[PDB]
Order: C-alpha cells, then structure tokens, then sequence
C-alpha cells in the first residue's frame, strides 16, 4: 500500500482539463482513510462468555 | 447552377489558401512564414496547457 499523496498525485496528474472537476470527488474519496463499517453482531466472544 | 457561387469561392480560397510571397515582382519560393493566427493558437494552447 503506497500512500494516498502519491495517489493524489498521479491521479490528478493523468487527467485532462476538461474532465478535472468532474473528478475530483473520485480523488478525494480514493484517498479517504479508511474507517472500516459496523459489521453484524456476534455477540459475546468465547472470552466474553 | 444555384450552388455555383460556393463552386467559384472554393477555387479563390484553393488558391488563397496557397499563397505566394512575392518581394520584387518575382517569387520567393522556398520562403516560409508563420501567421499571427497560427502563433496566436501557438500561445493559447500554451496558455491553456500552463494553466492547466
């Protein structure tokens, strides 16, 4: 995993002008950190029981 | 017959187009020159691809 400037930085670099604010949105929610979802339950683990 | 005015000004600009510089009554073949809207696109594709 290679950071997200570099990945802000070439994928704004290989876009044209025409197509530039179009996408910057894709760039900005490529390189978001991720904060992983609240996935199902599962309660009470086998050390919580 | 009713398109024959586009017909003549397609041969003027055939011929326009492929202009001579002449300096003393005689050609100078072998000359080239560069318009003011050639270099003028020359500076405004520059000056798109910097602000770019």
């Amino acid at each position: 995993e290679g950071n997200s400037v570099a990945g802000i930085i070439k994928s704004v670099n290989e876009t044209s002008g025409a197509n530039l604010l179009s996408s910057l949105k894709t760039i900005k929610a490529q390189a978001a950190p991720i904060y992983p979802a609240a996935a199902s339950s599962t309660g009470y683990s086998t050390q919580a029981k | 017959a009713k398109n024959a005015s586009e017909v003549s000004e397609l041969l003027a600009k055939s011929l326009a187009e492929k202009a001579v510089v002449t300096e003393g009554g005689k050609v100078v073949e072998g000359f080239s020159y560069v318009s003011k809207a050639v270099a003028a696109k020359v500076i405004a594709t520059r000056r798109a691809e910097v602000h770019e």
